[PDB]
């Protein structure tokens, strides 16, 4: 199974990847390229690609779409100004024929902060209730504390197991 | 400051030249470097013809 | 546009089309300032492909 | 070895006339050129011998890449603009640098003092001195007056290159 972790720079992608791999917070630098690790959940192996989200390299995301079973889309819940950007990147990517059948899980990350938007605002801003022909769910996560990850991953795995 | 495409390409080209995920890396390289569409077609056709 | 992009396209096109691949691999690793450990791994691999071609009859 | 395809590099600063020389050798005529950001490689026939000739771009920022091409080089044609008084010292230092490379130990050096059709051209002797050629003890070398546009001197320089290659130990 092949998973892409996408989202704007600073959203917490790389921090999520190593939290999923080794249950700990790791120090990161901006990812100018990608990280790839295989992760083991409920006796099952996923190849997870963490793609850098900086402005200049976002356009290259589509190069990696072939044979993608799921996208983990990570969104900084405190970043109200750029949720519009995340939504336009999400609309653009879900028009791609290669992701026709991909499962979409949205991680509303940095929910440990008081400044966090709620799961509900975010779904509306991202246009998620309007999405058709798509299996999707949104989850509240903090990559630093660890909350919400085990439960989002339970959902992704079971959804993938069912086609 | 070096264009950030250089750091990006170092990672992509290392993988490609070591034979790792070559079809993906070839798409990325041809995109990052803005090859004319006809050269891209030629490169990706040859990549597909690499026998396992 | 960076001067290096035009240069790299000419060089990468030959390399990816299977022409003068050793020379092109040297050029690409120099232009992009690869560390010498990775460069030698890449060049060892080119040399091994050419060694496997020279010793195979078919 | 004379029987077999040999390898020549055409090097020198941007504007020296490298690309013009390459195509005058290959097809016998002057062609239109642009600044070479990359290289041209052509099969050149001279005295019915086959040469893989590589013409490498001379812009300052892509000169560091020349050395990537030095492996298995039989000869360097080093092209120098005989009217460029300001950069003869740069031609010198690029020459000194390349001749330190071990990959080039076996290579013969032929210097084309090019653009000798021009009124203000430096003499062959002044250029040889300026480039430090007489100091190259361990190197088989010769300098020739050439014009890529008028064709003069090319055949004599190429004849020397071929005689010298045939004479290799
Ligand atoms: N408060 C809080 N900070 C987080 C959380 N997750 C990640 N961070 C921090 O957010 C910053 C950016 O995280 P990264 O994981 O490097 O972000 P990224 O999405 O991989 O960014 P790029 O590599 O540019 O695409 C780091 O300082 C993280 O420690 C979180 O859940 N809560
Ligand atoms: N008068 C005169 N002009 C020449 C001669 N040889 C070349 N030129 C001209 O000089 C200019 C540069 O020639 P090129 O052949 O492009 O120079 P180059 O060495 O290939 O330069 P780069 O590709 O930048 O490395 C062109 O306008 C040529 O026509 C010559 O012998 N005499
Ligand atoms: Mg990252
Ligand atoms: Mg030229």
């Amino acid at each position: 199974m092949r998973i892409l972790i996408l989202g704007l720079d600073g959203a917490g992608k790389t921090t999520i990847l190593y939290r999923l791999q080794v249950g700990e917070v790791v120090t990161t630098i901006p990812t100018i390229g990608f990280n790839v690790e295989t992760v083991t959940y409920k006796n099952l192996k996923f190849q997870v690609w963490d793609l850098g989200g900086l402005t200049s390299i976002r356009p290259y995301w589509r190069c990696y779409y072939s044979n993608t079973d799921a996208v983990i889309y990570v969104v900084d819940s405190c970043d109200r100004d750029r949720i519009g950007i995340s939504k336009s990147e999400l609309v653009a990517m879900l028009e791609e024929e290669e992701l026709r059948k991909a499962i979409l899980v949205v991680f509303a990350n940095k929910q440990d902060m008081e400044q966090a938007m709620t799961s509900s605002e975010m779904a509306n801003s991202l246009g998620l209730p309007a999405l058709k022909d798509r299996k999707w769910q949104i989850f509240k996560t903090s990559a630093t504390k660890g909350t919400g990850l085990d439960e989002a991953m339970e959902w992704l795995v079971e959804t993938l197991k069912s086609r | 400051g070096e264009p950030t495409e250089f750091e990006y390409l170092r990672k992509v080209l290392f993988e490609y030249m070591m034979g790792r995920e070559t079809k993906t890396m070839a798409k990325v390289i041809t995109t990052v470097l803005k090859f004319p569409d006809d050269q891209t077609q030629k490169i990706l056709e040859r990549e597909d013809a690499r026998l396992m």
